[PDB]
C-alpha cells in the first residue's frame, strides 16, 4: 500500500454542537494570560462534565471554540435532543461562571444534524475529529447564532419530534454561508 | 470479482470514446443530435476563422463564398442557435470551396476538433428533420469531460467499474480521488497529434504533453504498484498523416531519424513499412520511460488502438481482460 | 499549567483545501479528499524527525491548518528563526504533494512570539495546548496573510532581522479584536 493507513470511519444520523466565546481576542487583550486560562478552564471542565451526562462526546477545544457530537461512538436515536439539552446546560453554566468570575463570558451555540466522517489524521499528535459539509454547516450556525441562544437548522428540528418551541432563526441575515446555501434556521426557547 | 479501471490521458486523447465502446459492446439518442450539430457548427466556423490568421493567409477560391464567410462569422457566438436550413447550405458551400479545404489541410496550426471532416462530409444527412444518429455518429460527437464518471458492465459474469475523467490540465486535480484501490490504469494517447499543440497554452506539443503526463503517472508515489495498460490511440489518423507525406515526424522529434523498426515487431496484413515504423517509434518513446524505473513492482502493456472502431476495441479489450485476470490484478 | 516568556507560534494554512473538498459518490462522500489531507499532514509530521527541527513542538491540526511552536524546551533568539525554517520546509513538502496530485496548493503562514501558558485543559482528555494573546495574534497573522508568504508582527520582524532576515512592511491592517497593527512579510 502506498497511501498511509487512514483511521477514519463514516457515521450517518448524528448531531453536532458548536459553541464559541464572543469577542475572545478582545478579552485576552485585557486580562493576564494566567487569569484567562483559569476562567477558560473553569468553563470548559464544567462543559466536559455536562457532555458525559447528556451522552454527547467532546471533540476538541480551539481556544474559545468548543464542539461535541451525539450519535458517537455508538448510534443513538435520542441524538438531536442530547445536543439541545447540552446547549441548555452550557448556556446556564456560562451564566454561573460569569457570575462568580466577573468576566464577560458569552457564547453562541449552533447545532445541525447529518453525516460525518470521524477519526484522526497524520502520524503525530493524534486528536479525534469530525469532517463533513454538515460539520462545516454546524460551525457556520454557531457564527450565525445569537449570544446566549441555541441556534438550529431545519434538518435538526426534524429530529426533535416537536419537544421544543422554537422561533424563526433568520440565520440567512446573520451569516452569508447560511443564506447562499438556503438554510432555514430556528432559535430554541 | 470486481475490477475498478481508471482512464487517464491528455485532453482529446479519446478516453470518453473508449467508454462509449463499452456501452455499445457490453451494456435517448435525440439528446445527442444537438451535440452533433454543435460539432458541425464549431468545425465550419473554426476553419473559416483561421483562414485570415494563418501565415501565409489562405484565400477563397471563389468570391461568392466570402458572403457565406461573413454569414458564418456573424452567427458564431450565438447562444441558442436554431439551425435554419440556410445554415447547412452555406456551410456546405464553403466546405466545397478549395480555399477552405486547403486551410483544412493546415489545421495542425490551430485548434480544430477531430470530427471536423466526418460531420462536414455528411451535412445533407444531419440536416434532415427525421435525422437519426448512427453508432459512428455518437462515437465521433466530441464533448469535453469535467468531473468524474463511473460506468459499470459485465463480461462473462466478471465486473468492471470504469472511471472517466477530464484530461485537460485543470481537471487533473481530481484524478487523485480514484487512485486508492485501483486494479489497473488505462492510459490513452493520441498517437497522431505529433504535429500539434495543446489547447491549454497553444505551444506545448501534444505528444510531448502526453509523454510528460505518462512519466508523471508511471513514477507517481501513489501508483508505484499499479500496472498501466497503454492505448496508442488514433491509429487511423496516424497512418493517414504518415502516408500523406506533408507533416514529417522527424521535424518534431529528431530522434526519429535514428529509429529503425525492431525485429520482433508485428505489422498488420498489408501494412506499409513507413506506417509500421512511425507507430512503433511512438510506442518506444513510451516504453523507454516505463523501462527506466519499476523493478517488477508494476508493468506496462502497449496496445495499438483506434477508439472509433467498435471492432478494434472489442479485440483489444479482450487482450485486456486477459492481462487483468491473468497477472492476478 | 507552566508559564513561558518567549515562545514562537505558527499557523500554516491551506486556504485552497476547503474548495478542493467535495462530497460525491465517486469520492466516497469526501473520504478520498481526506485521504489526500491525511497524506499532507503526514508529510508535514515527518519533518519533526529532522534533527534541525527537534525544537519544534507540533501542537495540533486545526482543519487543514498546521499549528506548531518553538521554545517550549526552555544564541538566544534562534528558536524564532527555526520556526521560519520550518515554515519553509512545509512549503517544500506541499510542492512535492502538488507534483503527484496535479494540484496547486499554496501555504499561507503566520508567525508571532511572546508569552504563553502551556498545559492540559478540560476533564475528558489530556491534550497539551497553549494559550495567550500571543497565540491569538499569531493566528490573525495567518487569516489576514497572503499565499506563499510568511506574515510576522512588527516585534517579530525586528528579531528576525537581528538574525539576518529581511522583512517588508505589509502596511497597517485592522485586526479583529486588536485594532490597527503594523505587520511584515518575510523575504524568501
Ligand atoms: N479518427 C479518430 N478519431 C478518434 C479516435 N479516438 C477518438 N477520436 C475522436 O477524437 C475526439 C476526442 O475524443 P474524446 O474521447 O472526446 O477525448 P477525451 O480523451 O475523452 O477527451 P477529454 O474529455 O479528456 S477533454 C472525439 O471526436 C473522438 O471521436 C480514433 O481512434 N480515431
Ligand atoms: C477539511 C475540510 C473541511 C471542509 C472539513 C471540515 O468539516 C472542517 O475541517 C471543520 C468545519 C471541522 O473539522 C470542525 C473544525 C473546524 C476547525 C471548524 C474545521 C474547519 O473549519 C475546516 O476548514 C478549514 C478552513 O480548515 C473544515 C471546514 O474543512
Ligand atoms: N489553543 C488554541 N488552539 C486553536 N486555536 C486557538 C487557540 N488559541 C487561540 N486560537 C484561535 C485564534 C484566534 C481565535 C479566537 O478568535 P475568534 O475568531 O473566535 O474571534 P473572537 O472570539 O475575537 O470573536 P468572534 O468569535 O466573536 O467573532 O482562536
Ligand atoms: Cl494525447
Ligand atoms: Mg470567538
Ligand atoms: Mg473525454
Ligand atoms: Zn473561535
Ligand atoms: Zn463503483
Amino acid at each position: 500500500m502506498m497511501f498511509h493507513k487512514i483511521y477514519i470511519q463514516k457515521h450517518d444520523n448524528v448531531s453536532i454542537l458548536f459553541a464559541d466565546i464572543e469577542g475572545f481576542t478582545s478579552l485576552a487583550s485585557q486580562c493576564t494570560a494566567q487569569e484567562l486560562v483559569m476562567t477558560l478552564n473553569e468553563l470548559f471542565a464544567r462543559f466536559d462534565k455536562l457532555a458525559a451526562e447528556n451522552h454527547c462526546l467532546r471533540i476538541k477545544i480551539l481556544g474559545d471554540c468548543y464542539y461535541c457530537v451525539s450519535g458517537l461512538p455508538e448510534a443513538r436515536a435520542d441524538h438531536a435532543h442530547c445536543c439541545v439539552e447540552m446547549g441548555m446546560d452550557m448556556i446556564e453554566a456560562i451564566s454561573l461562571v460569569r457570575e462568580m468570575t466577573g468576566v464577560n463570558v458569552n457564547m453562541r451555540v449552533g447545532i445541525h444534524s447529518g453525516r460525518v466522517h470521524c477519526g484522526v489524521l497524520g502520524l503525530r499528535k493524534w486528536q479525534f475529529d469530525v469532517w463533513s459539509n454538515d460539520v462545516t454547516l454546524a460551525n457556520h450556525m454557531e457564527a450565525g447564532g445569537k449570544a446566549g441562544r441555541i441556534h438550529i437548522t431545519k434538518a435538526t428540528l426534524s429530529y426533535l419530534n416537536g419537544d421544543y418551541e422554537v422561533e424563526p432563526g433568520c440565520g440567512g441575515e446573520r451569516n452569508a454561508y447560511l443564506k447562499e446555501h438556503s438554510i432555514e434556521t430556528f432559535l430554541i426557547l | 470479482a470486481t475490477h475498478r479501471l481508471l482512464l487517464l490521458g491528455a485532453g482529446e486523447s479519446g478516453k470518453s470514446t473508449i467508454v462509449k465502446q463499452m456501452r455499445i459492446l457490453h451494456v435517448e439518442k435525440a439528446t445527442k443530435v444537438q451535440d452533433i450539430k454543435n460539432n458541425l457548427k464549431e468545425a465550419i466556423e473554426t476553419i473559416v476563422a483561421a483562414m485570415s490568421n494563418l501565415v501565409p493567409p489562405v484565400e477563397l477560391a471563389n468570391p461568392e463564398n466570402q458572403f457565406r464567410v461573413d454569414y458564418i462569422l456573424s452567427v458564431m457566438n450565438v447562444p441558442d442557435f436554431d439551425f435554419p436550413p440556410e445554415f447547412y447550405e452555406h456551410a456546405k458551400a464553403l466546405w466545397e470551396d478549395e480555399g477552405v479545404r486547403a486551410c483544412y489541410e493546415r489545421s495542425n496550426e490551430y485548434q480544430l476538433i477531430d470530427c471536423a471532416q466526418y460531420f462536414l462530409d455528411k451535412i445533407d444527412v444531419i440536416k434532415q428533420d427525421d435525422y437519426v444518429p448512427s453508432d459512428q455518429d455518437l462515437l465521433r460527437c466530441r464533448v469535453l469531460t469535467s468531473g468524474i464518471f463511473e460506468t459499470k458492465f459485465q463480461v462473462d459474469k466478471v465486473n468492471f467499474h470504469m472511471f472517466d475523467v477530464g484530461g485537460q490540465r485543470d481537471e487533473r486535480r481530481k484524478w487523485i480521488q480514484c487512485f486508492n484501490d485501483v486494479t489497473a490504469i488505462i492510459f490513452v494517447v493520441a498517437s497522431s497529434s505529433y504535429n500539434m499543440v495543446i489547447r491549454e497554452d497553444n505551444q506545448t506539443n501534444r505528444l510531448q504533453e502526453a509523454l510528460n503526463l505518462f512519466k508523471s503517472i508511471w513514477n507517481n508515489r501513489w501508483l508505484r504498484t499499479i500496472s498501466v495498460i497503454l492505448f496508442l490511440n488514433k491509429q487511423d489518423l496516424l497512418a493517414e498523416k504518415v502516408l500523406a507525406g506533408k507533416s514529417k515526424i522527424e521535424d518534431y522529434f529528431p530522434e526519429f531519424a535514428r529509429y529503425t523498426t525492431p525485429e520482433d515487431a508485428t505489422p498488420e496484413p498489408g501494412e506499409d513499412p513507413r506506417v509500421t515504423r512511425a507507430k512503433y517509434f511512438i510506442r518506444d518513446e513510451f516504453l523507454r520511460i516505463s523501462t527506466a524505473s519499476g523493478d517488477g513492482r508494476h508493468y506496462c502493456y502497449p496496445h495499438f488502438t483506434c477508439a472509433v472502431d467498435t471492432e478494434n476495441i472489442r479485440r483489444v479489450f479482450n487482450d485486456c481482460r486477459d492481462i487483468i485476470q491473468r497477472m492476478h490484478l | 499549567h507552566q508559564s513561558y516568556d518567549c515562545v514562537c507560534v505558527m499557523f500554516a494554512s491551506i486556504p485552497d483545501f476547503k474548495e478542493f473538498y467535495t462530497e460525491s459518490d465517486v469520492n466516497k462522500e469526501g473520504l478520498e479528499c481526506l485521504r489526500l489531507l491525511n497524506e499532507i499532514i503526514a508529510d508535514f509530521d515527518d519533518l519533526l524527525s529532522k534533527p534541525k527541527f527537534s525544537g519544534v513542538e507540533k501542537i495540533k491540526t486545526i482543519g487543514s491548518t498546521y499549528m506548531a511552536a518553538t521554545g517550549l524546551s526552555a544564541r538566544q533568539y534562534m528558536h524564532i528563526g527555526t520556526m521560519v525554517e520550518f515554515a519553509y520546509a512545509l512549503v517544500g513538502k506541499l510542492d512535492a504533494i502538488n507534483k503527484h496530485s496535479f494540484n496547486d496548493f499554496k501555504l499561507r503562514v503566520g508567525i508571532n512570539h511572546g508569552p504563553v501558558i502551556a498545559g492540559v485543559i478540560g476533564a475528558q482528555k489530556p491534550q497539551y495546548d497553549i494559550w495567550g494573546n500571543t497565540v491569538n495574534v499569531a493566528s490573525r497573522m495567518d487569516s489576514t496573510g497572503v499565499l506563499d508568504k510568511i506574515q510576522v508582527t512588527e516585534e517579530t520582524s525586528l528579531i528576525l532581522q537581528t538574525l539576518g532576515y529581511t522583512c517588508t512592511c505589509r502596511g497597517i491592517i485592522n485586526v479583529k479584536g486588536k485594532g490597527d497593527l503594523k505587520t511584515y512579510f518575510v523575504n524568501t
